[PDB]
């Protein structure tokens, strides 16, 4: 489960996400994974580039009782949050740029 | 899950499908899967649609880290208008390293309903005190 992934960063708001990139060099590329607060089934990426900030809802969807996640409205799919992370960190597909650098949890 | 030693990340190269099966007026996408026979998909990709074409040209690039030895990848030819217009699957393993050439796989029905004709392009290379817990 990501919930070992160094990437994961869980139950922190948008705000607080945002509050991390900043803080650790707002660098291109620079990214985290947590939980939506809209949705108790879906996370979000919260990916820097160009000095922007952008989010970008990751939602289930479920194909023949396991569930899959896309952030591009079923074009990429995923069987769980490690697949999407190691996909984005080698093609672009939707994002701005690639994911490079994980934000460091904060306690 | 931790980094696996074992994976490697090969680059997919989508580059075009052959004499697909009155007008002809397909619009073909290719459906690339990265999957593990004894536990399902891993990952699934659409390339880009391309109208009104029985020999598209995507020249789209993909780069996955898979298990070489065990993951596969299924490659699914769709008539956006889906409509099967053939398969390709393939293991992961022997693949060269990384020029090398690509191959003109021959596109496979999947039931006896399907017909399908031409084949699919490819071209397959691998390349070269704590943590605080998470809310």
């Amino acid at each position: 489960i990501h919930r070992t992934q160094h990437w994961f960063h869980g139950r922190i708001s948008r705000e607080e996400s945002h509050r991390i990139i900043k803080q650790q060099g707002l660098v291109d590329g620079l990214f985290l994974l947590r939980d939506s607060q809209s949705n108790p089934k879906a996370f979000v990426l919260t990916l820097c580039h160009h000095q922007k900030i952008k989010n970008f809802q990751i939602l289930p969807c479920e194909d023949d009782g396991q569930t899959f996640f896309s952030l591009d409205d079923g074009n990429t799919k995923f069987s769980d949050l490690i697949q999407l992370v190691d996909f984005y960190q080698l093609n672009k597909g939707v994002l701005p740029c690639k994911l490079k650098h994980h934000c460091i949890r904060v306690a | 899950e931790l980094h696996n030693d074992d994976t490697r990340v090969v680059r997919v190269k989508v580059i075009a499908g052959i004499g697909l099966a009155i007008l002809g007026a397909s619009d073909p996408y290719v459906r690339v899967t990265l999957y593990d026979p004894m536990s399902g998909i891993l990952t699934s990709v659409q390339t880009k649609t391309i109208k009104k074409s029985l020999n598209p040209k995507w020249n789209e690039e993909i780069l996955f880290r898979v298990l070489p030895q065990r993951h596969r990848i299924l490659f699914e030819v769709f008539d956006e208008n889906d409509d099967f217009l053939g398969q390709v699957d393939v293991p992961l393993y022997p693949l060269p390293t990384e020029p090398y050439t690509f191959k003109d796989f021959v596109l496979h029905p999947r039931s006896h309903k399907s017909r399908v004709k031409g084949y699919l392009r490819l071209k397959m290379t691998y390349l070269p005190t704590h943590l605080p817990h998470p809310p």
